[PDB]
């Protein structure tokens, strides 16, 4: 992928136009790199959305409502 | 679920809809309470004995 994308960029200097086969090969290589470098993040809760009564708050760690931010992990560092 | 490096839980609401008839039955019983009654027989002193 790196070599193909470089070839397309530097071909103007020798004034050689690219071929459709080269373009297709570069496209497939770049698409494979794109597949390798995906993240697809998820949708966190809003923050004022209530937690159900069946989640057993006042006994479990859960509160009435979702945190809406990364929840506290330690307590020694409570600001974040 | 794992949900982007956390452990957010599913929401589990509760809408109780099955207790109304049970409460009605309990109230119907408590309105008309019953106890044990002793009935007399065909004898002279069975009435006093039962009393």
């Amino acid at each position: 992928a790196v070599g193909y994308q470089l070839l397309l960029r530097m071909l103007s200097d020798y004034s050689l136009e690219p071929t459709p086969q080269v373009l297709s090969n570069a496209q497939r290589s770049y698409d494979a790199l794109m597949t390798d470098t995906l993240v697809v993040p998820s949708m966190r809760r809003r923050g004022d959305f209530p937690v159900g009564q069946g989640n057993k708050y006042d006994v479990f760690t859960s509160d009435r409502y979702y945190p809406g931010d990364l929840p506290l992990i330690d307590g020694d560092i409570p600001n974040a | 679920t794992k949900l982007d490096e956390q452990f957010e839980k599913y929401p589990k609401f509760e809408i109780n809809k099955v207790a109304t008839e049970l409460n009605r039955i309990i109230a119907e019983y408590r309105n008309n309470r019953i106890t044990v009654k002793f009935r007399p027989g065909d004898r002279e002193a069975s009435e006093e004995l039962a009393n």
